[PDB]
RNA sequence: CUAACACGUGCGCGAGUCGGGGGCUACGAAAGCCGCCGUGGCGCAAUGAAGGUGAAGGCCGGCGGCGCGCCGCCGGCCGAG
RNA sequence: GGCGCGCCGGGCCCGGGUCUUCCCGGAGUCGGGUUGCUUGGGAAUGCAGCCCAAAGCGGGUGGUAAACUCCAUCUAAGGCU
RNA sequence: CAGUAACGGCGAGUGAACAGGGAAGAGCCCAGCGCCGAAUCCCCGCCCCGCGGCGGGGCGCGGGAAAUGUGGCGUACGGAAG
């Protein structure tokens, strides 16, 4: 199948034919605005991975996020406190520009649901994904039960609970040694499941 | 109970038990386990020698049943199994050593502390002393290795 | 003698005869298929290689081995991966000299 | 607050001991009327009835 | 400010703390609302097991429990295809599986074989449709004397097998067991370096020869 | 007032002890019960940084070992200052 | 409303064992360097920015950095419950 | 487990997990590798039924989606074909 070959494919990303084609889309997208509709995924392979199915309702955007750390946000310098929280601008931020891009079209759309998203291109001032999304009141997928799992009312913006693939890899979370502060749901849940008494009746 | 407390005591009394020069102020030391070094020096060294600096070999991910040995003496070493046993093992004139697995009881090692009364044994375990297995060839019996 | 199972020792551990199972599937996950491996190859002589594996194949011909490894090294990351990709270049290396003296 | 320590356990044997003591100082006429039952014409008070 | 003679101790109480308490005082509240939900549960599987499928002989793992024997997670499919269970209808039938469980020994997968086999003996599988009976079915006057056991079906029992009092041998009573362990201890410990020193022996050997 | 600790007192049991978590059967959200629910806590063992080790002995007979009259190893006896 | 039965109509014509031959995996992602935050996680537990940026008897994990060397263990970079 | 391993001007303070006992208990689906004449889906028009959770069937040389891949088998517990 084609998709083996367009996927070893483009794992050659230093290769000269790739390295062309990752430039001439990112002029491309440089040249185009913020947040528009792609009509058709330019990872045809990876949004199939993902999750995309060419069907009627599945929609695919194309959004740039200004690439860069996080300086804090505060008048001049000014941090009022002790020297520790004196940091401004060598900060970095908890959540990656792949869910930046993700809720950001998840906000721009608040119809459709956010499934996945992945990697197109990339410069030294912009990072560039499609981010595809589901239209959850279509007849399409609302008949079909294995993609009628997202049309339910509790996968309402997924991208800004944090809940797709790029967004569920800042939450510290997954089994194993390296992930005990947070068992239960969440660093939250872990954290306020430790700092409880749980003062019985009897004691 | 409040109505036996010493508070019911302290009422008329203007300093409520705490004094009228040196008044009850609410923290005249500093809070907790404050100035180990500085003023409270004398107490933590009158008190708790050994409390300030480091000693031994950092064990960073220790699980405490790698090293789970719990330990039997030999005079409660015939308190594991049943009167029963040690009665026929008196009364035996054939010279049957009654067997006793300590695992079974849930002690895994063997120490030798008392008297071991004077019949023999098979003593089964997982680690022995070397007191302990010789008291056992004193009273005349077997040291059963398992692991 | 007496040779008990000892909870310590070089064979310590409780005797237990261990049945022979034909392994689990998902040990087998990156062990390299036919259709696989045509395709990797083709797609290699359809793009290339990368510069830097280029540059460590011009350290490769002057016979710097040594360099060529601490530059695959600092360019890959783990020195598995460095002797990883010294060998294959070598490989590549090694048919390019038989195809160009044949 | 709510926290405060509203219950207490008890040991099993001396719950059991209270209700033996119960059982058998309810089986002396003195320690029942001096309860206040008043009981001056019972057949006699460790007192059984049919099973019917 | 500390007094006379005491342990110095360290309460977590610095942070905030009476913000997130959690008191119990509805501690009888479930439990009457579990027992509640398992009568409903026991009454919504009419003749099924109470407590629900059954689980394997599994050990402990980690040193101080192996003595020991659990229930597990499921039964093995290794241990299920050798007693001739399908791994769908076994989770019908009312046999926990789990795949993720393998079988280092011979002695636990015919323990759990045999276990199978004998749950397999005594259930009474009813038909699929009540009419007409099938082939892998149980009797019709079987289904009368039918009803829910109570607690884990076949509970798992920690049998000790009692040895009884042998007659100690001359050969039982010159092993000297403390030296044995030490032995072993002072063997196991040296015994790459033994390996090591032997190799660069050789090789000098090979040296001094040549 | 809650929690931790220390000591003194009263109560139950006692080398054990405790169901506090779970379960089974108006007052009662109580009370009873479990024991192949003692998992677990504390205690019954200490010491060492650690590998670790881990809490009486005595007597008899035989075999300058001789220029252990002192036992290496066994059979018997007394046995825990 | 639920567990109960009958009828019409519609979908589906469905399984197991043995042998032979084939086939099998998620990439600016893992990982490495550095910086900042966070963690009990200590020659760096997790997260993120930038730079380098893979492999397929491969990759991760095996709580002290690293090289050789056997073992054990799961199968990441997709999704529901 | 445990106020433990550990962290901390190793000062004050901070501080999990594995194991064991319980409550509950349930597992699964794609992309890929493939094979089936796109075998798949949406909408409008007419007829029959039901229609206050717009659905079931029949007819459309009626319109689109989709080969830049929809559906059926199939997913690491292996799987497909003969
Ligand atoms: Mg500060
Ligand atoms: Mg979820
Ligand atoms: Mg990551
Ligand atoms: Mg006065
Ligand atoms: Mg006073
Ligand atoms: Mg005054
Ligand atoms: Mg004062
Ligand atoms: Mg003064
Ligand atoms: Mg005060
Ligand atoms: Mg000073
Ligand atoms: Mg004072
Ligand atoms: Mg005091
Ligand atoms: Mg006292
Ligand atoms: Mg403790
Ligand atoms: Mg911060
Ligand atoms: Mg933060
Ligand atoms: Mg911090
Ligand atoms: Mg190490
Ligand atoms: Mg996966
Ligand atoms: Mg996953
Ligand atoms: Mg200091
Ligand atoms: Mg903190
Ligand atoms: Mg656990
Ligand atoms: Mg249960
Ligand atoms: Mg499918
Ligand atoms: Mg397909």
């Amino acid at each position: 199948g084609a998709y083996k070959y367009i996927q070893e494919l483009w794992r050659k990303k230093q290769s000269d034919v790739m390295r062309f084609l990752l430039r001439v889309r990112c002029w491309q997208y440089r040249q185009l605005s913020a947040l528009h509709r792609a009509p058709r995924p330019t990872r045809p392979d990876k949004a199939r991975r993902l999750g995309y199915k060419a069907k009627q309702g599945y929609v695919i955007y194309r959004i740039r996020v200004r690439r860069g750390g996080r300086k804090r946000p505060v008048p001049k310098g000014a941090t009022y406190g002790k020297p520790v929280h004196h940091g401004v601008n060598q900060l970095k931020f908890a959540r990656s520009l792949q869910s930046v891009a993700e809720e950001r079209a998840g906000r721009h759309c608040g119809a459709l649901r956010v499934l996945n998203s992945y990697w197109v291109g990339e410069d030294s001032t912009y990072k560039f994904f499609e981010v595809i999304l589901i239209d959850p009141f279509h007849k399409a997928i609302r008949r079909n039960p294995d993609t009628q799992w997202i049309t339910k009312p509790v996968h309402k913006h997924r991208e800004m609970r944090g809940l797709t693939s790029a967004g569920r890899k800042s939450r510290g979370l997954g089994k194993g040694h390296k992930f005990h502060h947070t068992i239960g749901g969440s660093r939250r849940a872990a954290w306020r499941r430790r700092n409880t008494l749980q003062l019985h009746r009897y004691r | 109970p409040s109505r036996l407390r010493k508070t019911r005591k302290l009422r008329g009394h203007v300093s409520h038990g705490h004094g009228r020069i040196g008044k009850h102020r609410k923290h005249p030391g500093g809070r907790g386990n404050a100035g180990g070094m500085h003023h409270h020096r004398i107490n933590f060294d009158k008190y708790h020698p050994g409390y300030f600096g480091k000693v031994g070999m950092r064990h960073y991910h220790l699980k405490r049943n790698q090293s789970f040995c719990p330990t039997v003496n030999l005079d409660k070493l015939w308190t594991l199994v049943s009167e029963q046993t040690r009665v026929n093992a008196a009364k035996n004139k054939t010279g049957a050593a009654p067997i006793i697995d300590v695992v079974r009881s849930g002690y895994y090692k063997v120490l030798g502390k008392g008297k071991l009364p004077k019949q023999p044994v098979i003593v089964k375990a997982k680690f022995f002393s070397r007191r302990a297995e010789e008291k056992i060839k004193g009273v005349g019996g077997a040291c059963v290795l398992v692991a | 003698a007496l040779r008990y199972p000892m909870a310590v020792g070089l064979n310590k551990g409780h005797k237990v005869t261990k049945n022979v199972s034909k392994p689990r599937h998902s040990r087998r996950r990156g062990r390299l298929t036919k259709h696989t491996k045509f395709v990797r190859d083709m797609i290699r002589e359809v793009c290339g290689f990368a510069p830097y594996e280029r540059r460590a194949m011009e350290l490769l011909k002057v016979s710097k081995d040594k360099r060529a490894l601490k530059f695959i090294k600092k360019r890959v990351g783990t020195h598995i991966r460095a002797k990883r990709k010294r060998e294959e270049l070598s490989s590549v290396l090694a048919a390019m000299r038989k195809a160009a003296a044949k | 607050k709510t926290w405060r320590r509203w219950h207490r356990r008890v040991n099993t044997t001396q719950k059991r001991y209270a209700i033996c003591s119960a059982l058998a100082a309810s089986a002396l006429p003195a320690l029942v009327m001096s309860k206040g039952h008043r009981i001056e014409e019972v057949p006699e008070l460790p007192l059984v009835v049919e099973d019917k | 400010a500390p007094s006379r003679n005491g342990m110095i101790l360290k309460p977590h109480f610095h942070k905030d703390w009476q913000r997130r308490v959690a008191t119990w005082f509805n501690q009888p509240a479930r439990k009457i609302r579990r027992r509640k939900a398992r009568q409903a549960r026991a009454r919504r599987i009419a003749p099924r097991p109470a407590a629900g499928p059954i689980r394997p002989i599994v050990r402990c793992p980690t040193v101080r429990y192996h003595t020991k024997v659990r229930a597990g997670r499921g039964f093995s499919l290794e241990e299920l295809r050798v007693a001739g269970i399908h791994k769908k209808v076994a989770r019908t039938i009312g046999i926990s599986v789990d795949p993720r469980r393998r079988n280092k020994s011979t002695e636990s997968l015919q323990a759990n074989v045999q276990r199978l086999k004998e749950y397999r003996s005594k259930l009474v599988l009813f038909p699929r449709k009540p009419s007409a009976p099938k082939k892998g079915d149980s009797s019709a006057e079987e289904l009368k004397l039918a009803t829910q056991l109570t607690g884990p079906v076949m509970p798992i029992r920690n049998v000790f097998k009692k040895e009884k009092a042998r007659v100690i041998t001359e050969e039982e009573k010159n092993f000297k067991a403390f030296a044995s362990l030490r032995m072993a201890r002072a063997n196991a410990r040296l015994f790459g370096i033994r390996a090591k020193r032997a190799k660069e022996a050789a090789e000098q050997d090979v040296e001094k020869k040549k």
